[PDB]
Order: structure tokens, then C-alpha cells, then sequence
RNA sequence: GGCUAAUCCCCCAUGUGGACCCGCCCCUUGGGGUGUGUCCAAAGGGCUUUGCCCGCUUCCGGAUGGGCCCGCGUCCCAUCAGCUAGUUGGUGGGGUAAUGGCCCACCAAGGCGACGACGGGUAGCCGGUCUGAGAGGAUGGCCGGCCACAGGGGCACUGAGACACGGGCCCCACUCCUACGGGAGGCAGCAGUUAGGAAUCUUCCGCAAUGGGCGCAAGCCUGACGGAGCGACGCCGCUUGGAGGAAGAAGCCCUUCGGGGUGUAAACUCCUGAACCCGGGACGAAACCCCCGACGAGGGGACUGACGGUACCGGGGUAAUAGCGCCGGCCAACUCCGUGCCAGCAGCCGCGGUAAUACGGAGGGCGCGAGCGUUACCCGGAUUCACUGGGCGUAAAGGGCGUGUAGGCGGCCUGGGGCGUCCCAUGUGAAAGACCACGGCUCAACCGUGGGGGAGCGUGGGAUACGCUCAGGCUAGACG
């Protein structure tokens, strides 16, 4: 583009689009479980991914992954959503925070406990 | 039409040197002659001289090159490795004496046009003045 | 409740009434005069004008008219009056009028 | 009314005032008209009170009314001593 | 809390001797003696060609573990030595050597840098009279760094200042083994330190 | 200093007032080339002196009306519609480029 | 309805003076002077009471604060292109401290727009802040400057000043009292409650210090402020020990079963000694005031701290918290076991279907450490909106072609101008911050003092190569 053109029209600044309408552009949002289904992976992967429909306080109804070996989520369990998609589950854009509200932490988690919200086991 | 006489000249020069012409003509203009004066003094061109082509005034520009080389491609290194127009019509470029660039860490020059005449970046800095930034050579 | 400085409002009302009363007198006399000059009656037109002039400057004494508010009034008055008096006037009393 | 007073500029437990010429109505730590001195309450250094008496006298020259404490410091730097 | 944990293991990981214990780190036991390979189940296995990162990483870790300092504090010194005029590299080392706790070590009061840290900490140190218990305290040129009178009688201090008889001192220092005093003459220069370090890579590591 | 400006009278259609078209130049803040914008000022002409085509000097004054804070200081050079033309011709293209389109 | 004081209200006088009309002079928008006419002042109180103090009136001037006007700069969408009637100007007038359609009567028919009017959306603005090599991008919380608002809408009164958060009136919604006629309210002040939210504190101490209002003063008021409280929310500082100590315990892990690792780590020995105890105990405070002296300058004297018995000093004194992430590549850190496209991991590429350094545990390791890691968002990497610093034959990208408006751009020579452009001086560019220097708290964080730089704009002076303009000339472009 000519300098005179740049002067006329000028460059247009790029606009990033969110990937997490956890509304309020908040760090976390709490919702209520609706369905504790279990989806199947995509393209190659295969397994029974544990998922959950959630009715957010942000007015949105979303699907969220439930990390961890085993969970305890039910129909009307209160939960906290943290944002983060799952490559295999088309339609799941947030993870559920384990160790908050009704979602119990993972039992027998002796490693990356910070995630999977499990307290420090007392070494006998 | 001939949109930029000055740029036309730097190019004629860039073009001729790339094929190693000895001479090379460019339509004469007081201003263009002023520039060539520096080109010579700074040792970028053997020199130049007024001449008449088809009846009209021109400036012969005597090109200068390094010596012949070894190995394949014996073509001489250019004395004018670079020479780019800066201020141009519809994008004039002027600088204060504090903004006069330092071309090629000092090994190259920059020709300015000041109310004190056409000088090189060093000359300008001395005389403490600024002005349209005609070009850059190195 | 009760911020005993209600007294301020209490007093505002008085002052309001005191001012309001000065001004209406002012306006009344002002016309009164302008209208006399209007009809060409020299003497009484000025006689009244002087009162107007007086009330005005006194209004500016305390904080009723105050400032150039008084000045504006007088000029717009002496002006209107002397001009309307251009009907074979001849400012007799020449009161508020430097002949 | 224009005053000559102190302006808190220290920090917690480390107060440092600025003898200033401001309008009576500003925040104490607000925008002043001119600085004319400073005062270190705790004399933490040998130089705990400068006053530029030249300027002060100018401000007083035109209505500057000093806080009591400000005056007491101005006196120390002999802004009043008329010998 | 600065590290505090097995230390001759760092000596080993850097495959280079680190005097993190003053004494012993001489008596055929710094472990770097007949066991200079890194700690752990893999130490003896062959090492692979380190990545440019690995190299710059290892170099910084060295220079740093030498002064038993936290990355946090270490980094700030560096960013400080980056702004100030002069070859960042050495300027940085200058500041590292100006830590009161280091100086104490440098002046023989303590056998190690850790020990010195404690002597400074537990008050057993002085700086122009006034005592200073801040290990990160920056000693300037022209400061006397004496041992606390009350401690001049301490068994520990008498041993070290004893063996300190004869032992020379850095050309940027000087000490009066009598009154157990010493002075910080000037900021040491890169040449003054025989550090098995290449600040070149340390600067480059903070460049990334 | 009460700001003084120079422009052309592109309009004499009002009473005791004229429309002066002051031109201005400057370097684009980011692309540097010298661009040239322009603004119209309504200046006070009591004597109804200044006529369409006049180049005048405008002077910052005390408000005379709403949207009118300049008085015709003086005349710089009379007659020269070559300028009024540009202005008018430009107004003429407006007479389109909407649902129809501006001539040429 | 009646009584009554005053520094409350009024009339007359004095007129330094000031205001208005008119004339004139100097000035030049309504600035200053002058002459006649007119008009306009005042309050008292206190004593160490014939003097001093507090105060009153008119005018001029300073100082401070403010209103109004103007040049330039100030987001997105043109799937918003035409907008406008008090609308644009005029004359007379109202209102104001003052200009002005601010408002009104009458007159004219204007004003604005693609250099983006009008409309829709978003947003207090700035000093600064974050990021960035920079240009730039993002941002405007704490602190300071300005603006706006005070349950929503409108309005004026009183005042130097308000259209007035803790003043007034009306309408609206809501809450409360009601003998149902009618009343009372407005925490976007401090603290606190409740609701909403992922989420944000003590119904604390004090008026000692700084500042503010009234008072002659004593002093009163001050949720402003100075402090303490809670919260790793951030930054900085500090501890969990230091030295010695086996060719190397046990346990646990691996193994070619020889052995290797955890590891000087431990145990143990000696040294120092955070916490904690005992004693002393602060700066921040010197004025106001009293006394001498003229209620002045100056000298002396007394009172007063929330923090707090905290900081700090001295003595005594115990070895006395460590965690979190990661180890397939990017990326520093590898082995066994379990599992078997499962259970799970996942930022991207991807990993798991019987040998998985990628899942879970363990051992070992790497990083960082009272923190560590995640999520969200901004800048970077992204020269991936490219001014610095990109492109369009085939990768995304030349308009189907022309004619031509606006606009952008313009050969050679001379002269005038000096608008751009360059230089000098000067003014401004507040404080805070940023940078450098020195200094204060044991360091630092933090804070103090000083210095330097600063785009932009105002003013005066100067230069004239280039760009512009004006005048003149030329034929190499163009046209004939
Ligand atoms: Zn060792």
C-alpha cells in the first residue's frame, strides 16, 4: 500500500476472540451439574471420557471435563469451572476444578495433587 | 513523467555500477551536481563532469570499483555497495541535528540538504544543522 | 436526625423574602420612570428615575442586587429614560442625567 | 486563603514534611503553589531543616499565613529575626 | 531459606569442586575425589551432548551455588549489574563478592560461606563498629569488618583466626589478625577471582 | 497571542458574517508524509466589506455568536475564485455518492 | 395574638472615594483619565479600659481560587450518508460577574458533511502504568491533576461561591410510621449487614503529629489524618542451623547379583542460638500558652503522645516449619513396577490396544522455595496490519476495460517571499514516577535531598539547500 494510501485507510488492528465465555471474563465460574454423561474420543483416541453439563451462574449452560482417576459428581452437584478445552472431546471447553464445592478431590493421588485438589497425605 | 530526478540519478548509478560501466550519464540539475560533489569528495566516484548529449546538459559520472578478484567470478567489489533514496516526494523526510543518522556505524555516509547547503552527516553535525534526508550511501 | 444548622434554611427563607421585596420595588419604579419619560413628561420621569437609581444602589449595598448588577440596571435605565425623553423632552430636573 | 504549611511526604513512621505555599482549601498532601523548605521531624540527618528564607518572606509579603508549626520552623531559620 | 541440604551433591552435579564446606573439601572427601560424577541412580551412565540451554543453565547454577544464594536474590543482583556501567559480567561478580557474608568468608573468619552466613546472622560480626546481621549486606570499599568482641573469645573464631596466621588474603582485601579486623579495599575485578565460572554464559542465560 | 489565520472567503451568504476556509499542513503522526487538512471559520464582517474570493487574515476574538469566534483582521489579496472553485466543486461531488453517485 | 435585644432591618448625613448617563482626552472590542448632573457607606464588642485589642464601611492594589472563549490532539462500525429550525447569521432585548441563540421578539435563509456530518456501540480524561530493542501495543487500579455524579428526573432559594452527597421544593420508584387525612427516609463518608460474585478487611485506637472549620484565647469539632487489626495480595529482608563425620549403617530403589544409588545425607561429636524469658525503654513534641521584652525581633519556662511498654539496647536461652511443580520433544531432569486404545494424560505435536523415559505409584533427578502451580486477561515472541518492518504470474491478493471528478504526486534556469524544513535564545513541559548522584531505617523493600534529560506548544531572532508560493524564463515531458 502506498504511503498516501496508508494515510487514507491505514492499518487495521487485529481483534482476538475469546475461547472461554466463562463470561465476566472471570478466572472461574461455578455452575450446577445437569448430566454426568460419558463421551467417547475423536479421530484416533478411544475411551470413556467423564464429562458434565453445567448450568453456570454466568447464564451459560456448558460441558466440562472431569479430570482424575475417579470422581463423585452427580445430578445437582455444585461445581467450579476453570477453562481449558480437551483436544478429543469436541464441545468441551472447560475443566472442572477438583477439590472445590461438590467435586471431591482424587483419592490416592500421590503426585500432581495441586491439580486434582487432594490434601497432603500424612506419611505413617 | 520523471517523478524523482534525484532518485533517478542514484538508480542510474546503482544500475551502471552493477554492470561495471566506466562512465554513465544523468540529466544535469544544479542540485544533482551538488550531490555528485559529495560523492566524489567522499571517494565514491572517480568524479563527474558536465557534458552535452543531443544538445542537452548531462553529468558524466565516472564510476569506481575495487580491484579484480580471485577464484570464480573475478568481478570487482563495488565501492558503492549501497545507495538508497530516503526522503521521496509524498513522504518527505527531515531530521533535526540530533536525529541525523549514523550510517553503517560510521563507515557509510548520509547526504542531507540543509539551509547551509548539501552536506554529509558528519559535515552537518559539525555545522550543527539538520534538514531533508536526501539519501544514504555506503 | 436534626442537624440544627437547619437554621440556615430557616434564614434563607427570610433573606429570600427580603431580597424579593427589594427587587420588585426596583422594577416597579424603573418602569414607572421609563413610562413617564415614555410619555414625554420630563420632571416626574426623572424624579422617579432618581428613586430607582437609589433603590438600586442600596440593593447593591447588601447582597441583593450586588456587583455590576446594580451598574447594569442604572445604565439600562438612564439610557432608556433619556432616549424616550427625545420627544421634545429637555431634562428639567436633570436628576440622574448629566446634561 | 493562601498558607505556608507542612505537607506529609514521609512514609509510615518515617514522616518528612515539605514547607509549602498552598491554598488553605487543598488536601494537605495536594498540589501546592510552591515549595520553600522541608523538615525532618526526627532530625535523622545533620540537615533536618532547610527553609529558603528569601522566598518565605516573599509569600508573607502577600498574605501567606503560616500554620503554627510552620511558623515555628520558619522562625528557627530566622525568617522573622529582624536584627 | 537458602537451600540447606546435601551440598557435596552440588559439587558433583557441576562435576566441579565447590568449596561449600571450607575444610574437608580438601581432605580426600569432597567426594569430587574418586567420585566426580553426578548424584543419583544415573550418575555413572554416559552423558549426552548438552543443549545450549543446558550449558547456560549449568553455568549459572554453578556461579550461584557457589555463593549459596537464592535465584531470587541472585537475579536481582544481575539485573542490577546490567544497568550499572561497565562489563556486566564482572560488575556482577563484584557485587556478589561484596556480600558481607561472603567477605567474612573471604577474610578467613569462617571456614565456609555457610558458616560465615551464620556468624553474620548470629551477630558475631561488625562493620565499622555497628554490628550487622544481614548476610545480604553490601560491603563498600573502605569498611572494617571485625569480629564481635563478645565473640572474639568464641572457640570457633579463635581456631579460624589462628590457622589464618600466614594465610594471605585477596589483593582487594587485607586483615589485622590481631584485633581480628580486615578491610574491603576495593571491588574485586574478574581477574582477582579464580572462579570456575564463565559469566559469559551467565549473561547469555538471562538473555533468553 | 490571539491566534491569527489566513484563508479564503468561500461564502458571503450571511449578514455581517463570512465563511473563511483556512488551509493547514503537517506531518502525519505515524506515516510522516505531509498531509493537508482544512477547516471553515465563520468570521465577523460588520462593514460587509469582504467579498467572495478574498484572501483574509482571521483573528481570535471574543464570541460574536454561537459558532463564531473570529473577526476579519484584514485583506491579503483580493479576487481569486480558483480556490472557491475547489471548495465548491468538492461540495458538488457530495451532491451524490449516496444512492446515486458523484459525477466527474 | 402580645413583649423584646443586637455586629438583625430601614431612613437622613458625611463622600476619601466608587457607580450610571452625557461630553471630551488618551487608549484601542467593554482599557485609563476628566468635567457637570444623579446615586451609594458603616457596628459594635473586649479589656492590663484614655489606650491597645477584636471587628465595621468605601475605594485602589496584591495574592489565591475560579467562569468563559480559541488552535491543535482524543476509540469502533459506512451493513450509519446525508444531518439541521433556535437550525445558521442579523437587529433589538432579557439574564449573568461576564461573551454568546444562553434565552426571547422580529428579519434573513442559512449552518454541517466523504478532510466522515448524522446515527449505533464502547469509554470519565491526563501525569503515569505494563510490555516492547525500539516504533508501537495494551492500560488509566493505588497516588496526584481535572471533570461528572450523590436512589431516577426536573427546579430554584440563600450566598463571595451551590444549583449544593450528610440544605430546600415537585414528580417517579422503593423502605418505614400512620387515628389512612398525612408523614419520614436515601452509607458512590468510616466501620458494618445483606444480595450478587471466583473474589475484596475491623461495627478497632487516637486527636499525640500533619491538615482543616469556628474562636482574641483557652479550646471545641474533625471515621481528613496518624496508627494498630485481618488477608503470603505484592515487593524486600530473615529462619528452619554451622563444622566434623564410612571407600561409606539401616530402610527403600535399581542390578549383568560382582555391585550401583539415596549420601556426609543420617546416626554421633563439638560450636553458634531464631523462638522464648528478664531488665532498661525511644525518636516522632515543639509550638499554641506563661514570663521578660513594645501582644513585634529576641530570650527563658511549662504542658501534651494513639502507636506502646512497640522499635531498639543489655543479660539469659532451646538445633528449632518445607513445600510445590516438573523429568517424550519444545525444556534442565530416567529407571522398575502396575496398567493394556482401558484407566487416564494433553499447551502443540501427540501418548495408552503386554518392554509405555508420555497414563498411576515408587526410587532417583531437575527447577524454584514460604512458597509452588493453575485459570483468566494485557504486551512479547508476531516483520502475522509490516511507519521502523510484508505482500498481490502459479501460495491469500490487480479492479472486466475505459473516460474522467476530488485527491496524491511534478522537468530545467533565475529572482522575491520564508508557509513547511533546520538553528539559537526564551517561556511552558506541576508534584509524584522514570534516570544518575549522595543520604536515612543494621540491608533492602520504602523514604529524603540534589542534579540531568524531556516530545509538544507560545514568543523573539536567524538560515534558504529541499518542499511550497509569487514573478520571469527554457524546451529535454506533453500537445499541435
Ligand atoms: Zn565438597
Amino acid at each position: 500500500p502506498t504511503i498516501n494510501q496508508l494515510v487514507r485507510k491505514g492499518r487495521e488492528k487485529v481483534r482476538k476472540k475469546s475461547k472461554v465465555p466463562a463470561l465476566k471474563g472471570a478466572p472461574f465460574r461455578r455452575g450446577v451439574c445437569t448430566v454426568v454423561r460419558t463421551v467417547t474420543p475423536k479421530k484416533p483416541n478411544s475411551a470413556l471420557r467423564k464429562v458434565a453439563k453445567v448450568r453456570l451462574t454466568s447464564g451459560y449452560e456448558v460441558t466440562a471435563y472431569i479430570p482424575g482417576e475417579g470422581h463423585n459428581l452427580q445430578e445437582h452437584s455444585v461445581v467450579l469451572i476453570r477453562g481449558g478445552r480437551v483436544k478429543d472431546l469436541p464441545g468441551v471447553r472447560y475443566h472442572i476444578v477438583r477439590g472445590v464445592y461438590d467435586a471431591a478431590g482424587v483419592k490416592d493421588r500421590k503426585k500432581s495433587r495441586s491439580k486434582y485438589g487432594t490434601k497432603k497425605p500424612k506419611e505413617a | 513523467m520523471l517523478t524523482d530526478p534525484i532518485a533517478d540519478m542514484l538508480t542510474r548509478i546503482r544500475n551502471a555500477t552493477r554492470v561495471y560501466k566506466e562512465s554513465t550519464d544523468v540529466p544535469a540539475s544544479r542540485f544533482k551536481e551538488e550531490i555528485l560533489r559529495i560523492l566524489a569528495r567522499e571517494g565514491f566516484i572517480k568524479g563527474y563532469e558536465r557534458v552535452d548529449v543531443d544538445g542537452k546538459p548531462y553529468l558524466r559520472v565516472y564510476l569506481k570499483y575495487g580491484p579484480r578478484r580471485q577464484g570464480p567470478d573475478p568481478r570487482p567489489e563495488q565501492v558503492i555497495h549501497h545507495i538508497r533514496r530516503i526522503s521521496k516526494p509524498g513522504r518527505r523526510v527531515y531530521v533535526g541535528v540530533k536525529e541525523i543518522p549514523r550510517v553503517r556505524r560510521g563507515l557509510g555516509i548520509a547526504i542531507l540538504s540543509t539551509s547551509k547547503g548539501v552536506l554529509t552527516d558528519r559535515e552537518a553535525r559539525k555545522l550543527g544543522v539538520g534538514g531533508e534526508l536526501i539519501c544514504e550511501v555506503w | 436526625r436534626n442537624l440544627s444548622a437547619l437554621k440556615r434554611h430557616r434564614q434563607s427563607l427570610k433573606r429570600r423574602l427580603r431580597n424579593k421585596a427589594k427587587k420588585s420595588a426596583i422594577k416597579t419604579l424603573s418602569k414607572k420612570a421609563v413610562q413617564l419619560a415614555q410619555e414625554g413628561k420630563a420632571e416626574e420621569a426623572l424624579k422617579i428615575m432618581r428613586k430607582a437609581e437609589s433603590l438600586i444602589d442600596k440593593a447593591a449595598k447588601g447582597s441583593t442586587l450586588h456587583k455590576n448588577a446594580a451598574a447594569r440596571r442604572k445604565s439600562r435605565l438612564m439610557r432608556k429614560v433619556r432616549q424616550l425623553l427625545e420627544a421634545a423632552g429637555a431634562p428639567l430636573i436633570g436628576g440622574g442625567l448629566s446634561a | 486563603m493562601v498558607k505556608i504549611r507542612l505537607a506529609r511526604f514521609g512514609s509510615k513512621h518515617n514522616p518528612h514534611y515539605r514547607i509549602v505555599v498552598t491554598d488553605a482549601r487543598r488536601k494537605r498532601d495536594g498540589k501546592y503553589i510552591e515549595k520553600i523548605g522541608y523538615y525532618d521531624p526526627r532530625k535523622t540527618t545533620p540537615d533536618w531543616l532547610k527553609v529558603d528564607v528569601e522566598r518565605a518572606r516573599y509569600w508573607l509579603s502577600v498574605g501567606a499565613q503560616p500554620t503554627d508549626t510552620a511558623r515555628r520552623l520558619l522562625r528557627q531559620a530566622g525568617v522573622f529575626r529582624q536584627e | 531459606g537458602r537451600y540447606i541440604g546435601p551440598v557435596c551433591r552440588l559439587c558433583r552435579r557441576e562435576g566441579v569442586k565447590l568449596y561449600l564446606k571450607g575444610e574437608r573439601c580438601y581432605s580426600p572427601k569432597c567426594a569430587m575425589e574418586r567420585r566426580p560424577y553426578p548424584p543419583g541412580q544415573h550418575g555413572q551412565k554416559r552423558a549426552r551432548r548438552p543443549s545450549d540451554y543446558a550449558v547456560r543453565l549449568r553455568e549459572k547454577q554453578k556461579l550461584r551455588r557457589i555463593y549459596g544464594i537464592s535465584e531470587r536474590q541472585f537475579r536481582n543482583l544481575f539485573e542490577e549489574a546490567s544497568k550499572k556501567k561497565g562489563v556486566t559480567g564482572s560488575v556482577f561478580l563484584g557485587l556478589l563478592e561484596s556480600r558481607l557474608d561472603n567477605v567474612v568468608y573471604r577474610l578467613g573468619f569462617a571456614v565456609s560461606r555457610r558458616q560465615a552466613r551464620q556468624l553474620v546472622r548470629h551477630g558475631h560480626i561488625t562493620v565499622n563498629g555497628r554490628r550487622v546481621d544481614l548476610p545480604s549486606y553490601r560491603v563498600r570499599p573502605g569498611d572494617e569488618i571485625a569480629v564481635a568482641e563478645k565473640s572474639r573469645n568464641l572457640e570457633l573464631i579463635r581456631q579460624n583466626l589462628e590457622a589464618m596466621k600466614g594465610r594471605k588474603v585477596g589483593p582487594w582485601l587485607s586483615l589485622d589478625v590481631e584485633g581480628m579486623k580486615g578491610k574491603f579495599l576495593r571491588l574485586p575485578d574478574r581477574e582477582d577471582l579464580a572462579l570456575p565460572v564463565n559469566e559469559q554464559l551467565v549473561i547469555e542465560f538471562y538473555s533468553r | 497571542p490571539k491566534k491569527v489565520l489566513t484563508g479564503v472567503v468561500v461564502s458571503d451568504k450571511m449578514q455581517k458574517t463570512v465563511t473563511v476556509l483556512v488551509e493547514r499542513q503537517f506531518p502525519h503522526p505515524l506515516y510522516g508524509k505531509v498531509i493537508k487538512r482544512s477547516k471553515k471559520y465563520l468570521a465577523h464582517d460588520p462593514e460587509e466589506k469582504y467579498k467572495l474570493g478574498d484572501v483574509v487574515e482571521i483573528i481570535e476574538s471574543r464570541p460574536i455568536s454561537k459558532r463564531k469566534r473570529f473577526r476579519v483582521l484584514r485583506l491579503v489579496e483580493s479576487g481569486r475564485m480558483d480556490l472557491v472553485e475547489k471548495y465548491l466543486i468538492r461540495r458538488q461531488n457530495y451532491q451524490s455518492l449516496s444512492k446515486r453517485g458523484g459525477k466527474a
